[PDB]
Parts: structure tokens; C-alpha cells; sequence
């Protein structure tokens, strides 16, 4: 053992014990901004990220009120297609109790008109 | 002087920062007031017109509760109220939040924080960071925070103390991937990375000191004693490893290979004869007492260093050092002495009062840097393949703002990382 | 991550919302007038991330309670504990739902929805920090599905940053009110698949056969499922409303519980079983990955696990239950994805629900859920084959295009969980 | 708020209104000048300054001498004379006299007075019409006026009550004439048509009462039970409520499939001299003698159910109730319906008049069956059509009266078609 | 529909019309000076569909007497209850018909017809709510059925909506000698098919039939037949007549008794058969006035029922008898003789009851059928027709008042084709 003194101080001595020594002579063989550009970029990424979030939820918000809306479209048609053809049919009976009241009274006149040429063939004779 | 600032993020680095500061403050006798009754303490308290005495650390919890626990606690009068940084919101476990949505909001608030701190340095060595592999704090925030310290203090050191996650004392089960990410990210900004392996440090308490499942008070006190060992030449005027480049110098001789393993003795339990030199210096090179999960049989050391702590002679240590050297094979890598840098520090070791640590005449911290180590990278790369080929979680790191890309690019840096350590350990 | 806003909607999610209510203020200390009288700190270290502390010293519950119809509310407010609500936090319409999903999502659920979002915008904003909001309701109604969608929907458009939860009863056959409950189901698991974190699948079919088999009730009644959706409710919120090393919140449980946005539903799981009125370590640990304890009527054993979630309750050594859970990953290994590591995270907390010294809650994340939306499919199918009843839904405006939207997407859903549970490393 | 306005038309109407409008006094306590010593019954009663609770109905015939009887009898002061809306002539059993020529004379009367009790309502629900099929007021003037309400209301919900003709208690051998007209011009207009059979009515009076001769206020009596059983959810603070709203969309799986069938329980004689369980009367449901419309459900298959249960009823003993019927192979449900029964529990007992014959019961329950059994009662009248028709009978009276015979022929394949959709629905 | 307006033309109208008051009169309370005596509310709550109110609490019948021959005014007058009638509504000429159809309804009767409508138009513009008309006359003679037709016609055109309902007495060799009476009853029957919406067939030859054979009448007068017709017709204006829950106009009649516009002359029976002024000494069973009241020696119309087949029956009972027991017997009735109703009409019978009988029986059944036998009756009438117009026998009686044979040839045609619908429906099938 080749022992071989370092130093002596107040609270410690050292020294450097050797058992062999080597087999081989010698030994073989970010500024700010760059970092603040990656800080900076990670955080435009954040961003990018949380922004499609938010779009893709404003997205949906569009659609509950087109939902909303086609609701009250059916709501609408229906009322208008329950008014005409409620009108269509209201007037088709009209028309038509009006047709049979006109028929039975045409009937009834050429009855009249009859009694007048029996009336007439009787003053005939 | 040479001043060291302590840096605690996330609520691993702040409940061993608690640890820490308690442990010195009984090492050099400051109360919990900051008044006291060697100038070396100094590298590490600052002192105030009152005779307070103020630890150079700044704590950085995103999550109130961590911080209030210091705000409240025994020694807050320690602490002046701009140390203790907190928010609203944590990391949520996940890096990306960590890193990119809440770091790039507070990161100028702590860099003025540790500008106050660095203001009152003569000469600022730079930082002792401490923090989870595993949290997103941890992870997220600190690497953020070393690519920063590394603009603002060009050539200052920045030493990490690392908590591995382990399963047996986890949170989360996306820990692996918020490691490989702070990993790559902080690898060019960190000299020298001390990793604490959860699991290896909650064996040593079960297996040691009668505890059936330690808690982090049990964890955090047994690291104290780990980082003390590796600072105690700091605060005291030591003769080894003595400011915080020379830990590279020791340690670190490729600049990525700079995670070292520690190994401490003795630790024994308060509730139940002083051991030798030659014994505390044997169990140094029993696994079983490593802070990292892995074989040294498995690789070559690059470097050893022997930090002796109380009642040591150099005569025992060589003694020591001798008996092993002719029963063990040590196997150093060609290009460097097959050897050891041996300190002692006469300043005797502490044990906070009431805690489970007896209190022991001498103790010995091993610093090595072995290419065992990389074995601990492998068993976090396996986890992170296992996850990142379904593409698991990874929507949450990819809603803050991270790239997929990202998790690759990190992948293969620690790809990289494995093959160095097998090209040096030929 | 503190305050949650608790929102209740249409019948069912009123009578399980004042279930819980009643439930959790036992445990926290609360009696109906809003006046603590428990014994321990620990009920109110986190008792705001449930209640607002009012004025006078007493705790009103962070409760909207929204139906189309008042009959229910007037119920809620005569119950127990039907004081303790604020009285301007009642939203209530007059002319209800019909049992008809359209008209809860649409008509009757818009003309009340915005009355709803000015009380959870006043709830909010005396939040120092919003953690989420958590939803009850059913799914085969018109009120709670319908509208409670409509709901999650806008809230996600306000507050899209914060979590969305929801506890969704799910309807059977076997408890039925309604004809119509396979479409009200199927249209609002669209939404919910697209817009929330976590859903907690509440299956009437697995309740009322816990409560025949199980507990031997020969005729269930609602107050003995309910029974068991509060004893789940108390459960699966233990953490986020009992300080814990964990520091439990929303946001952290989504982020470990869901691998896959889509798939967000979970299975929760309760032991022990009890009735109304009338226990080891290794058998909760074992009784909790039982499908004779499973909320929703799906069996584990035909999934696997991505991720589970379990907490425990009582004095009980944490040792022997990180023993037991880790026995039963080992044995049952072949029911949990070997592509997640470590998928299974255990909490202790040491405060027992009342009338218990030992309870264990679960929640599953298993791709065996796709079972309860193919039952919901095929009752869909068997009914829009022959398009009944579908008459009053297009004549709220909704196209037949929404009805196979919502189920390919509830299919798509099934394959999806398929998919993951054949997949290997 | 939620309210009903009820209609009640032609001399069938107007007496049944006259049993449930009674019925309805006496449940709540109202007295016939309308003063009273749970608010729901507002749905159906309106009030006045004087604390007054006036009926939210109007009661319509073209010929007076019957609503002149409500003018001067017990109830004369319950309602508003302008309620009480008479012409001078009937219809003379002809439906083209109820739709055109006579009932043209005063059915905008009739929407001006609906029109003013609409006006008083802050959430109308719908309206409840009441008529024969028979009458030439009960099917041509319903048919005038319900679709006018349509015209008015739009898609308003509008429910029947209609009285199936019987010859055992019988008016005019044109009664097969009128009720395939009434029903074909009507089926797009109504929401949902509760049937009631006098035959059937008659034969319970008979069976269970022990009334030799029935009369039409013994028939009347039991018809207001049924429809008490039906409005009571709308009227009372309810456990279990079922609103219009709710009667519809479970009981009609298409538009044109809108005619559910009723089934009352217990009809117990009040001379008799054991309450019935929750059980015994849930099963009288499903047997035939206790129908309200003569077919043979066991012969058809179920679409849906509704049970009311009224009086002292616990939802344990409901529950276990239909679990029994559950596993009953003569109840057969169509396979598109995985779930067809929907329950509601009012807790008021049933009330009865007094000197009466029906006895008081702690419970009782109405059933609501949609089942295309009821198909049986369409082609019993088809027939009785087909047999006239074939030779024109009686056709002139409808022609003199301005219909065209093509009106008769497009009613009738209206109910072939109606017939053939009952089968479609029940195929698998 | 409350009030009637009652009209009778002719010596037999005004003869049956007579009887017909006295009867109802005498029903409802109401003795010759027109006041009412009755001691039941029932007798007036109703009373007005036959009488006007008068001053002084006095009852008018809502009757118009016309003839062209004035001795019957007299007769009227002199008879019980001339009295009671409205003097104005006499209007009466100064020579008859002479038995001459054309006589009544194309020259005589012309001129005096627009005399008639002044009192009709008054009692028709009084009335509240006006159901329509009911004539009494013969067919055989030249007032009652030439007038008699010719008044209809005239009616029908100003009150086209409302019911026009005759009592229409059929001639017979066995009653009286004139020999043109198939003439005058065929032209009269003509314009009944044409003009009117109910006929009630009185037919002379039942009527003295029912007389001789029954009650053994060797001789049997006028006033042994019009006790026959007076029976019959309080029996059918009964329900007209009293409060029931069936509340009975003459449209409800009509709307369902005549499934065909033409067919519609009713044959009416009764039960039980009785002289005039005769005590009855037992009454009669509600299985015996359900019996004979079907059976052909009952009917006032010379058909055998049992020949045909009934298109509609509207029956009604008069007495205290159980309504069971007539529920009993007339469903009975119908299942044992089910071949003698048309199968395509369902429930075709129609039964009512009246608490009040009649006076001198305590019990009586009134039926009025519409049966294809009638056919009958005009078979027998056309017979007699040919059998004289093949010898144009008396053709100069009517071409002497300006008619022409084609009229004549036309009405006979027109009734042969009535037969032949009677006989369409007798022999039609459901299947
Ligand atoms: N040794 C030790 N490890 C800890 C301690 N606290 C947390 N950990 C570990 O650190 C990891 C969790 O990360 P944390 O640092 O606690 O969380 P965080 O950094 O605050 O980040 P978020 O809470 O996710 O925002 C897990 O592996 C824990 O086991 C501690 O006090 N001592
Ligand atoms: N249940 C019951 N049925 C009745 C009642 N009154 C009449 N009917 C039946 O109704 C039918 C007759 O029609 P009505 O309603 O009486 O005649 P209307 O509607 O007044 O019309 P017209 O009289 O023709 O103008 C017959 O089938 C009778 O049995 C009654 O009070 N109760
Ligand atoms: N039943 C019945 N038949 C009568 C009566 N009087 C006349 N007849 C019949 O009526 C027919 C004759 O018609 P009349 O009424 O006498 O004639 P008229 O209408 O007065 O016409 P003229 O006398 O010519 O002006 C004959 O068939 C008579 O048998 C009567 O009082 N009762
Ligand atoms: C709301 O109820 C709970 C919430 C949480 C967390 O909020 C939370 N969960 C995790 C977690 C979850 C699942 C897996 C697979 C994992 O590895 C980690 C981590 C940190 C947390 F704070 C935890 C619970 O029990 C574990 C709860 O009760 C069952
Ligand atoms: C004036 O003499 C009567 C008139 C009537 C009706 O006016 C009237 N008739 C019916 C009726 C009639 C026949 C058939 C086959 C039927 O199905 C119904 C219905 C309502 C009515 F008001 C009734 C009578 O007795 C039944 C009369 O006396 C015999
Ligand atoms: N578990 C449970 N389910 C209920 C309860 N009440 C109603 N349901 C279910 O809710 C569905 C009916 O919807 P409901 O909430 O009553 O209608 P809504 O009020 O319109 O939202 C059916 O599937 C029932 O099974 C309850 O108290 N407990
Ligand atoms: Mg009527």
C-alpha cells in the first residue's frame, strides 16, 4: 500500500491510500431565450387545445338550439296543417248540405211548375 | 468563505430539508430560535442583525400543506417567510404540469428568491438541490429550475440529492415516467447527483432498526445522517471534499457518469459495544448498506472516497483498508488507480434526541462511483418501456402542453445513458 | 385543490345525494342544524372540501340541489338532515321530465339550466381553490340523465380546467321505473364518455343483487340499494375528506386511475356487506376483489385491472394489509395488465364509518366494465330495432341519427375495453 | 301550476264528469259551493277571491236537458254558468250533426271558454276529454273540437276517456257508425285514449255489486273510481307520482298505438259482509273479469304497465307483488320491451260516495295495460261496421248532412289499418 | 226538438186526428175547456211538444184542421173536446173532393192550401225549437190524400230541415165501396216515397180484420176502427210524449228505423186488442204482450211479419212492470225468431218503458216495425190499381181536372220499384 498525505485541517486530516496503480497511463474520451421559446410553446399547444375544447362545446350548444328549434318547426306545421284541412273539410259540408238543400227544393219547384200546366190543361177542356 | 445554497422542491426535498436543517442545527449548536452560544457553520447559516443564525435554503412546495408544516414547526424561526415559497395547486404527480404549466409561472419568483439568497455571498460555491425523481414537482419543477440556474450561475457546481421512487413506499404509479423525463432534462445541468433509492433506504430501517414500516420521519432522518456525512466537511473545516467542485473532482471524472453511490455505517437502533474501524469500514462494502439498489460485483469503480466520521485514527483506517484488499477483489476500471481519498472529521456524529438512530462513537460514509449503478436506470427504463408502448397516461403530460416527442427524446438519452456506463465498465 | 361542488339532479341523484349527505355528516360531526359536536380535530381538518363554514359557527354543505319536478326536494328538505342545505341552493322546476331524456337534455333541461349554473357560479367563487365537481344522478331517468348531462356539458364549457365526477346509477330491469330506461342510458353515456374524469358506475342490477343473494332481502326496496350506494359514496370520498399522508384530490386520482381518456369508468367495490339495521384483515384484502362486492354487475375475473385504488378503514396493522394486497397481486396476477407496473396503491385511514370497525372500499379500473354497457347495448337494440317509443323523442326535435350516434359510440366504448384487456407486453 | 283542464262532452261525458267531479269534491273536501275548512288539488281546482275552488272543466252538449240537471242539482254553485255551455238541439245520434251542422253552431263557444281557462293556468299539462263513441255529440263534436284544440294547442297533450259501446245498455243501432268515425278523425289528434267498455262495466256491476239492472249512475260510480285512480297522482301529495307526461310516454310505444287498457281492484259490494292484500289485488289485475274493456290479454301480449296504487300501500309489498307477476307464463311481454312496468303509490285511501255500492277499501290499485289484446274491441266494431255498410244503411242521414261516402270507406281502412298494426307490434 | 205541429186534412184525418186529442187529452190532464186536472207533474213536463200555453193557465193543442168539405168542421166542433181547439185554425172550404185526388191536390186543394200555411206559419214561427210535422189523413179519398200530399209538399219547401211524419190511412174494399181508391192511394203513395221521412201504415183492412175477427165485430163502424188507430197512435207518440231517460224526438225515431231514405213506412202494432168502451177484466203478462205484439193479428197493417224480414223495431211498454222482465222477453223474442231480422243490421230493437199506461189498461205493448212484408200492402194496393188502369176504368175524373195517364203510369211504376227495394233487402244476405 502506497499511502500518501493530502491535507490537514482544524476538525479533519485526509490522505489517499493506493493498492495498485493503473494498469492504463492517462484517461480515454440552452441559453434563456431557447428556454423560454419551449415554455412559450408548450403553453400556445395548452391553448390550441383547451381553444378546440371550447369549440367543439360551442359546437354542441348550436345543435340543442337547432333541436330546440326543429321542435318548435313540427309544432308550428302541425298547427298549420291541422288548420287546413279542418277549413278544407268545413267547407266541402257546407258546399255539399247546401247542394242536397238546393236539389230537394229544385225537386219540389218543378212539382210547382207541374201543378201550373195541370192547372192550365184543365181550363184547356 | 465559501457559501452553499440549499434548494428544496416538492414535498420529498422539503420533509428531508426539515431533516437536514434540524441535524445541523444540533450539529453546531444553533437552537430552533437561530441564537447560538470553527466559522465553517457559516458556508451554510447566514446571520441577521438580531444574532439569528438563517439557513441558505429556499423551499419550493406548490401545495401549502408541506410548507405550512415548516411555517409551524419546531424550528420556523429559522425560516424568514421569502424562504418558503408555496401556490395553490400542485403538480397533480404529473411533470408536464410541473414543468411547463406551473413552472413557467413561478420559476421568476424563486430565481429572485435564490437572488436574495446568492446576494449576500462572498464567494457562493452554488446549489444543493433536493427533490423526488418521482413527484411532478419534483421532477417537473427542478429540472425546469437547473436549466435556469445554469443560465443565471454559469459556472457554479449544482450538487442533487434524488429520491428514487420505490414501490414498497410509493404515490404514484407514473413515477417512472416523470423520472426518465427529469432525468433527461436536468442530466447537462448537474455535476454531481447523489440518488437516495427509497426502497434500499427503507431496508436499512426494517432490517436495522426494528421499525416494521418505517415512516418518512424514519426515511428522512436515516438520509440526514447520509447528507450530513457527504456536507459535515463543508460546515466544518474538514480536509476532504472541502468545497463542492472537488466533488467532481473525486468522484466524477465523465461528466454524465455522476451518480455516485453511497454507502453509510454504522446505524444502529437507539432502543437497543462500539464497533471498530475495521468493522464500520467492512460493512462499506456490504451491499445491504447502499442508498441505491445495486451489485458492485456487476461493475468497475471509477472512484471511492471514504468520508470517516468521530473517533478514527488514520492507523485503523489503513489497517482496515489492508485487511480487505487482500480478501476482496476491488475492481477499478484501466484507466484509473485501483484506491481510495480517505477524510476524517473529527466533529463526533449527531443524532437528533428521542429519534431511532443510536447515537455512535464513529461512523463512515462511502462515496463510489461504480457502473453498478446504471442498473438502477435499467430497472426505471423497463417500467417507462413497459407504460410508453401503449402509450399509457401519456394523454396527461400531452394536455400540459408536453410533445409526445418528448418522452422518447428522453428515452433515449437514458438509452445512451445505459450504454455509456457499459462502455466505460469494458 | 380544495373545495368540491356537489350537484344532485332528478330523483335518484337526490335520494343518493341526501343519503350521502346524511352519511358523511355523521362522520364528520355535523348535526342537521349545521352544528359540530364531534370528538376529534381529525373531522374537521378538510371539512371544507365538502362544507362552507357559515356564519354562527356552523357547516352548510357545498350542495346544489336541481330537479324539474319539486316534488322530490320537498322530500329532501322534510328528511333528517333536510335542514342543513342552504335554501337558495334548491333549483327546482315545475313541469318535470317525463322520464324522457330529450326533454331533460333540451326543453324542460335548458328553461331551468342557467338558474342552476348562477348557483355553481356563486358556489365557486367562494372557493380558494376549486378543486372539481361531483354529479348524482341516474342514467335511465329523464331529469338526472338528461338534464345532469346537460349540466355536465355547460359546466365543462365554464370551468374546463377543473374535474369533472360523477357517481351514474345505472338502470335494470330488475328496478325499474321507466320503459324508456335502455335509450335514456345509452344517450347519456355518450356524454358522459366525452365530457367527465371519473364516473363511479352505480349499477342497480349489481344492488339489488347484493341485496337478494348477499344480504338474503327477499324484495329489495330503494333504502336497501341505497343502503349500499352510501356505504360506497362514504368509501370512495374517505380521502379526499380525512387527512392523509396522501393528500388525496381529484386531480391526482384521475391521473393515476385513467390510462386512456375514454376509459374513465369505474368499478367500485365495498367490505363489508351489510342490511339495514342488523371482518379480518386477509378477507378484506380478498372480499374486495369479489364480484359478489362489485357496485356494477361485472366480474373482475372476466377482465383485468389497468389501475385499482383502495382504501381501508379502522384500526388495523398497515403491515398486514400491504402484506395481504400484495398476496393477492401475486395470486391473481393474471387479472391485473402486466403493462402498468405497480397498478394497485392502498391507503389506510384510521377512522371507521359508523356502525364499523373495519371496512374496505375499491375502485376499480377493469376492462371487465365492458360488460355493464353491453347489457345496456343489447336492451338499446332490442328496443330501437322495432323504434319504440322512439316517437317521443323525435317529437322533442332529436334526430334518429343521435340515437345510433350514441350507441356506436357506447360500442365503440366496449371495444376499446376489449382491446386493452387483449393487449400483452 | 301543472294543471289539467278536463272537457266533458255529450250526455255520456257530462254524467261521467258529473261522478268524478263529485268523487273529486269529496276527496278533497271541497263542499258544492265550492268552500273547503297539500295544495295539488289546484292542478284541477282553480279559486277565487271568496276562497271559492272552482273546476277547471267545461261541460258541452248540444241539447240542454242533461247539464240543465247540473244548472239545478247538488253541485249547481260549483261551477261558473259560462262552464255550462248548451246549445238547443242534439245531435240526433248522428256523428255529421255533432261534427257539422249543428255542433259548427257553438264550438267556437266552447275554445273561447277553454281558451279563458287556459288564460288561469301557469303550466298546463293537457286536457281530458270525456265522451261516448256512440253519441252523435260524444264522437262528432269531440272530433270538431279536438281538433281545433290542435289548431289552438299544438302538440298540448290530450288524453280521452272514451265509452265503448255495448248493446246490453245501448243507445242507437247507428253506434257502429259513429265510433269509426269519431276514432278515425281523432287518432292523430289524441296522445292517449283510455277505453272503457259499458258491456264490461255492466258485467262487473252484475258480478261484484249484485245489481240486477245496472243504471248509468251505478256504471257512472265505478267509471269515476278509475279515473280517480288515474288523476289522483295529479292531485295529491304523492310518494309515487305519475304526471301526464309520464302516462304517455310509457304507456304508447307509437303514435297510433295509443289505446292502453284499464283493470280496478278490489270491487267489493258494500253490503258484503277481509281487506284484500297488496298481492290479491295485483293479481285481480291481470285477471279478465276485472277489465274495463271485454278482451283476452292472455291471448295477446303486453307493451307496458302502469299500476297506481292508492290507499295503504308499502313499496316492499308493490315490489314483491310484480316479482310475482314477473314469472307468470300467460303474461307475456313483447321482446322489444326489456322493461315494461312503471308504479305509483298515492297514500289517500279511495273515497266512495255515500249511499253508494261500492265499499270502502284501506287500498286499492288501477292498472294501465297497453297489451294488443285490445285489438279484439277494434274488430268487434269493425265488424258491426262492415255489416251495415256492405249495404249503405243509414249512410244518407251522414250524406243529407253534407259528408261524402268517401269519408266512411277512408274511416275504415283507417281501422284495418289500425287492426294490422296491433299485429305488426306483436310479432317478434 | 220540443214542439210538434199537428195537421189533419180530410174527413178520416180529422176523424183519427179527433180521436187522437181526446185520447192524449184525457193522458195528460187536459179536459175540453183546455185547463189541466192532472195530479202527476210527469203529465206536463213535456206537454208542450203537442200544446201551446194560453193565457188564463190553458192548454191549445198545437193542431191545423183543414178540409175542403165544411160539414167536418162542424162535426169537430160538436164532438167531445171541439172546444179545445184554436178557432183560427179552422180552415175549411165550401166543396170536397168528390173523392178525386186531383180535386185535393191539383185544383180545390190549390186554392185553399196557401189558407192552411197562414196557420202553419204561426204555430211553426212560435215554437222555440220546432221537430217538425205529423199529418193524419186517408189515402183512398180526395181530401186527406191529394190535399193531404200537395200540404206536405208545400211544407217541405219553407221547413226543408226539419221531420215531416204522416199518419197515413190505407183504403180497403172491406171498409169502403169507392172504386178509385187504389188511384188516389197510389198517386198519394208516390209523394209520401218522395216527400216524407216517417209514415206510420193504418191500413183499413187490419183494421176491420182485427174488428171482425178478434173482437167479433159483425158490422164493425168507423168508431170501432179509429178505437183501433187512437190505441195505436197514443202508443207511438208516447215516448214524444212523457219524460224518459231515452228522451225521444221524431229525428232520433227516423235516424234509426229507416236505413234507406224510401223505405220508410213503418207497420205498427199493439197489444193488448180491445173494443171501445169496454172494461177489461184481466190484464195481460209481459211474456203475453211480447208475444202478441209480434204476432200478424196485432199489426194495423194487413202484412204477415213472419212473410218478410224487420229491418229496425222500436217497441215501447207502458204499465208498472219489471224493465227485467221486459229485457228478458224481448231478448228472447229475438234469439227463438232470429230468422225475421236482417242479420246486416246489429241490435236492431230498440225497447223503452212508460210508467204510465193508457187508459183502461193496466198494461200495454206498442210496436213499430220497419218490415219488408209491408210490401204487402202496396202489392195489394197496386192490384187493384192495374185491375182498373188496364181498362183506364174513371180516367176522365182525373183528366178532367187537367191530369194525364203518364202521371198515373209513373206512380204505378214508382210504387212497383218500392217493392222491388222491400224485396232487394228481404232476400239480401251478410255473407
Ligand atoms: N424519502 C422520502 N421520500 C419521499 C418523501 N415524500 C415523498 N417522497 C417520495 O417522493 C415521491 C413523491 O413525490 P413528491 O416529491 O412527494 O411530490 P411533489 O414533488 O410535491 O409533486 P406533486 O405532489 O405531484 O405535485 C414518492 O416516491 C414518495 O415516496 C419523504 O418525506 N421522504
Ligand atoms: N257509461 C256511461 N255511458 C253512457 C252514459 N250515457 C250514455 N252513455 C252511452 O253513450 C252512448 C250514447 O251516446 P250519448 O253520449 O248518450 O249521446 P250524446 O253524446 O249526448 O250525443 P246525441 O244525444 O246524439 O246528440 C251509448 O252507447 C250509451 O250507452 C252514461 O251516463 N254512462
Ligand atoms: N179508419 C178510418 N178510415 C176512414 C174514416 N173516414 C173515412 N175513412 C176512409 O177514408 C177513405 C175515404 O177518404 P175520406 O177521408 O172520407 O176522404 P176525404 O179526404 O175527406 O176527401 P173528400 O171526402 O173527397 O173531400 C176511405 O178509404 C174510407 O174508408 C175514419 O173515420 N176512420
Ligand atoms: C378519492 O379517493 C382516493 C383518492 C386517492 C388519490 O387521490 C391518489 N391516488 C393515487 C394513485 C391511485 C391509483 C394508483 C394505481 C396509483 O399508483 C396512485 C396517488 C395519489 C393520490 F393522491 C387515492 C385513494 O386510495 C389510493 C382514494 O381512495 C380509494
Ligand atoms: C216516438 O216513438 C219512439 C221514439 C223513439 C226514439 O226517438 C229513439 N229511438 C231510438 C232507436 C230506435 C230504433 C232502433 C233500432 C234503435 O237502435 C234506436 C234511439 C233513440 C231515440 F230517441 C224510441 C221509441 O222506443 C224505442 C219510440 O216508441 C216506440
Ligand atoms: N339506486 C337507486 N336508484 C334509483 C332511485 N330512484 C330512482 N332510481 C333509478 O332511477 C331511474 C329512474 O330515474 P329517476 O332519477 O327516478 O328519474 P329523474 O328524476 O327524471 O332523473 C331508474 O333506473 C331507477 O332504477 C334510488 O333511490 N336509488
Ligand atoms: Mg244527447
Amino acid at each position: 500500500m502506497e499511502v500518501i498525505e493530502l491535507n490537514k485541517a482544524t476538525s479533519g486530516q485526509s490522505w489517499e491510500v493506493i493498492l495498485k496503480p493503473p494498469s492504463f497511463d492517462g484517461v480515454p474520451e440552452p441559453s434563456l431565450e431557447e428556454i423560454q421559446k419551449k415554455l412559450e410553446a408548450a403553453e400556445e399547444r395548452r391553448k390550441y387545445q383547451e381553444a378546440e375544447l371550447l369549440k367543439h362545446l360551442a359546437e354542441k350548444r348550436e345543435h340543442e338550439r337547432e333541436v330546440i328549434q326543429k321542435a318548435i318547426e313540427e309544432n308550428n306545421n302541425f298547427i298549420k296543417m291541422a288548420k287546413e284541412k279542418l277549413a278544407q273539410k268545413m267547407e266541402s259540408n257546407k258546399e255539399n248540405r247546401e247542394a242536397h238543400l238546393a236539389a230537394m227544393l229544385e225537386r219540389l219547384q218543378e212539382k210547382d211548375k207541374h201543378a201550373e200546366e195541370v192547372r192550365k190543361n184543365k181550363e184547356l177542356k | 468563505m465559501r457559501e452553499c445554497i440549499s434548494i428544496h422542491v416538492g414535498q420529498a426535498g422539503v420533509q428531508i430539508g426539515n431533516a437536514c436543517w434540524e441535524l445541523y442545527c444540533l450539529e453546531h449548536g444553533i437552537q430552533p430560535d437561530g441564537q447560538m452560544p470553527d466559522d465553517s457553520f457559516n458556508t451554510f447559516f447566514s446571520e441577521t442583525g438580531a444574532g439569528k443564525h438563517v439557513p441558505r435554503a429556499v423551499f419550493v412546495d406548490l401545495e401549502p400543506t408541506v410548507i405550512d408544516e415548516v411555517r409551524t414547526g419546531t424550528y420556523r424561526q429559522l425560516f424568514h417567510p421569502e424562504q418558503l415559497i408555496t401556490g395553490k395547486e400542485d403538480a397533480a404527480n404529473n411533470y408536464a404540469r410541473g414543468h411547463y404549466t406551473i413552472g413557467k409561472e413561478i420559476i421568476d419568483l424563486v430565481l429572485d428568491r435564490i437572488r436574495k439568497l446568492a446576494d449576500q455571498c462572498t464567494g457562493l460555491q452554488g446549489f444543493l438541490v433536493f427533490h423526488s425523481f418521482g413527484g411532478g414537482t419534483g421532477s417537473g419543477f427542478t429540472s425546469l429550475l437547473m436549466e435556469r440556474l445554469s443560465v443565471d450561475y454559469g459556472k457554479k457546481s449544482k450538487l442533487e440529492f434524488s429520491i428514487y421512487p420505490a414501490p414498497q413506499v410509493s404515490t404514484a404509479v407514473v413515477e417512472p415516467y416523470n423520472s426518465i423525463l427529469t432525468t433527461h432534462t436536468t442530466l447537462e445541468h448537474s455535476d454531481c447527483a447523489f440518488m437516495v433509492d427509497n426502497e434500499a433506504i427503507y431496508d436499512i430501517c426494517r432490517r436495522n432498526l426494528d421499525i416494521e414500516r418505517p415512516t418518512y420521519t424514519n426515511l428522512n432522518r436515516l438520509i440526514s445522517q447520509i447528507v450530513s456525512s457527504i456536507t459535515a466537511s463543508l460546515r466544518f473545516d474538514g480536509a476532504l471534499n472541502v468545497d463542492l467542485t472537488e466533488f467532481q473532482t473525486n468522484l466524477v471524472p465523465y461528466p454524465r457518469i455522476h451518480f455516485p453511490l453511497a454507502t453509510y455505517a454504522p446505524v444502529i437502533s437507539a432502543e437497543k459495544e462500539q464497533l471498530s474501524v475495521a468493522e464500520i469500514t467492512n460493512a462499506c462494502f456490504e451491499p445491504a448498506n447502499q442508498m441505491v439498489k445495486c451489485d458492485p460485483r456487476h461493475g468497475k469503480y471509477m472512484a471511492c472516497c471514504l468520508l470517516y466520521r468521530g473517533d478514527v485514527v488514520p492507523k485503523d483506517v489503513n489497517a482496515a483498508i489492508a485487511t480487505i484488499k487482500t480478501k476482496r477483489s476491488i475492481q477499478f476500471v484501466d484507466w484509473c488507480p485501483t484506491g481510495f481519498k480517505v477524510g476524517i472529521n473529527y466533529q463526533p456524529p449527531t443524532v437528533v434526541p428521542g429519534g431511532d438512530l443510536a447515537k455512535v462513537q464513529r461512523a463512515v460514509c462511502m462515496l463510489s462511483n461504480t457502473t453498478a449503478i446504471a442498473e438502477a436506470w435499467a430497472r426505471l427504463d423497463h417500467k417507462f418501456d413497459l407504460m410508453y408502448a401503449k402509450r399509457a397516461f401519456v394523454h396527461w403530460y400531452v394536455g400540459e402542453g408536453m410533445e409526445e416527442g418528448e418522452f422518447s427524446e428522453a428515452r433515449e438519452d437514458m438509452a445512451a445513458l445505459e450504454k455509456d456506463y457499459e462502455e466505460v465498465g469494458v | 385543490m380544495r373545495e368540491i361542488v356537489h350537484i344532485q339532479a332528478g330523483q335518484c341523484g337526490n335520494q343518493i345525494g341526501a343519503k350521502f349527505w346524511e352519511v358523511i355528516s355523521d362522520e364528520h360531526g355535523i348535526d342537521p342544524t349545521g352544528s359540530y359536536h364531534g370528538d376529534s380535530d381529525l373531522q374537521l381538518e378538510r371539512i371544507n372540501v365538502y362544507y362552507n363554514e357559515a356564519t354562527g359557527n356552523k357547516y352548510v354543505p357545498r350542495a346544489i340541489l336541481v330537479d324539474l319536478e319539486p316534488g322530490t326536494m320537498d322530500s329532501v328538505r322534510s328528511g333528517p338532515f333536510g335542514q342543513i342545505f342552504r335554501p337558495d341552493n334548491f333549483v327546482f322546476g315545475q313541469s318535470g321530465a317525463g322520464n324522457n331524456w330529450a326533454k331533460g337534455h333540451y326543453t324542460e333541461g335548458a328553461e331551468l339550466v342557467d338558474s342552476v349554473l348562477d348557483v355553481v357560479r356563486k358556489e365557486s367563487e367562494s372557493c380558494d381553490c376549486l378543486q372539481g365537481f361531483q354529479l348524482t344522478h341516474s342514467l335511465g331517468g329523464g331529469t338526472g340523465s338528461g338534464m345532469g348531462t346537460l349540466l355536465i356539458s355547460k359546466i365543462r364549457e365554464e370551468y374546463p380546467d377543473r374535474i369533472m365526477n360523477t357517481f351514474s346509477v345505472m338502470p335494470s330491469p330488475k328496478v325499474s321505473d321507466t320503459v324508456v330506461e335502455p335509450y335514456n342510458a345509452t344517450l347519456s353515456v355518450h356524454q358522459l364518455v366525452e365530457n367527465t374524469d371519473e364516473t363511479y358506475c352505480i349499477d342497480n342490477e349489481a344492488l339489488y343483487d347484493i341485496c337478494f343473494r348477499t344480504l338474503k332481502l327477499t324484495t329489495p326496496t330503494y333504502g336497501d340499494l341505497n343502503h349500499l350506494v352510501s356505504a360506497t359514496m362514504s368509501g370512495v370520498t374517505t380521502c379526499l375528506r380525512f387527512p392523509g399522508q396522501l393528500n388525496a384530490d381529484l386531480r391526482k386520482l384521475a391521473v393515476n386511475m385513467v390510462p386512456f381518456p375514454r376509459l374513465h369508468f369505474f368499478m367500485p367495490g365495498f367490505a363489508p356487506l351489510t342490511s339495514r339495521g342488523s371482518l379480518t384483515v386477509p378477507e378484506l384484502t380478498q372480499q374486495m376483489f369479489d364480484s359478489k362486492n362489485m357496485m356494477a354487475a361485472c366480474d373482475p375475473r372476466h377482465g383485468r385491472y389497468l389501475t385499482v385504488a383502495a382504501i381501508f378503514r379502522g384500526r388495523m396493522s398497515m403491515k398486514e394489509v400491504d402484506e395481504q394486497m400484495l398476496n393477492v397481486q401475486n395470486k391473481n396476477s393474471s387479472y391485473f395488465v402486466e403493462w402498468i407496473p405497480n397498478n394497485v396503491k392502498t391507503a389506510v385511514c384510521d377512522i371507521p364509518p359508523r356502525g364499523l370497525k373495519m371496512s374496505a372500499t375499491f375502485i376499480g379500473n377493469s376492462t371487465a366494465i365492458q360488460e355493464l354497457f353491453k347489457r345496456i347495448s343489447e336492451q338499446f337494440t332490442a328496443m330501437f330495432r322495432r323504434k319504440a317509443f322512439l316517437h317521443w323523442y323525435t317529437g322533442e326535435g332529436m334526430d334518429e341519427m343521435e340515437f345510433t350516434e350514441a350507441e356506436s359510440n357506447m360500442n365503440d366504448l366496449v371495444s376499446e375495453y376489449q382491446q386493452y384487456q387483449d393487449a400483452t407486453a
